[PDB]
């Protein structure tokens, strides 16, 4: 019984960290690449940058 | 003799835009390979 | 381990690259 | 394209820590997360990128 009397994990208190698991994927892969910015318009890359997901 | 926009055939390199400007038109292409790896690697499970 | 895999990994990819030079043999033919 | 290439050839290292998940196991843990996360954790390791398929395209 200790095991969850100890630590009462709630749902919400598990949700937060499911989260953060979830927030930092979409920061990983969300994440695109800084080049110089008023260069980079080619039609190729910008149509990249906009489907980098 | 059909698809270089050259006035003459006598052609003189004295700069390397046409050459620059053909390679980041190339390999910037191959751009988000690895990035577009990762969504499916990172896409299969969740860590949790 | 990560880097041992990425050692093997960069081997490959050279490999593969060096295997152009039969594509030039397809040209000599 | 000095840009690109000091992009591409960006290195990285920072010492990957390796993860004892005995000692996380054993000191405190919520019982069948340590093990959880332990077998994602692994599953996810193993993928891997196929330099193989792109050294051909390019």
């Amino acid at each position: 019984q200790e095991q969850a009397n100890l630590i009462g994990l709630t749902a919400e208190q598990l949700k937060s960290i499911k989260e953060n698991d979830v927030r930092a994927r979409k920061e990983f892969l969300e994440s695109q690449p800084k080049l110089d910015n008023n260069l980079k318009n080619i039609e190729s890359v910008k149509k990249i940058l906009a489907t980098w997901g | 003799e059909n698809n270089i926009a050259s006035n003459t055939y006598i052609l003189i390199q004295q700069d390397v835009a046409n050459m620059a400007k053909a390679y980041v038109h190339d390999i910037c292409g191959y751009i988000d390979v690895a990035n577009k790896e990762n969504v499916r690697i990172l896409s299969k499970g969740d860590l949790i | 381990q990560v880097a041992q895999a990425n050692y093997s990994k960069f081997r490959a990819d050279y490999s593969a690259s060096v295997a152009a030079f039969q594509q030039r043999i397809k040209t000599i033919e | 394209l000095s840009s690109l290439v000091s992009f591409y050839n960006k290195q990285h290292v920072e010492q990957i820590p390796t993860i004892d998940f005995n000692e996380w196991k054993s000191v405190i843990s919520t019982q069948g997360l340590v093990d959880k996360v332990k077998e994602n954790y692994e599953s996810l390791i193993k993928e891997q990128y196929n330099t193989d398929a792109i050294s051909k395209q390019i």
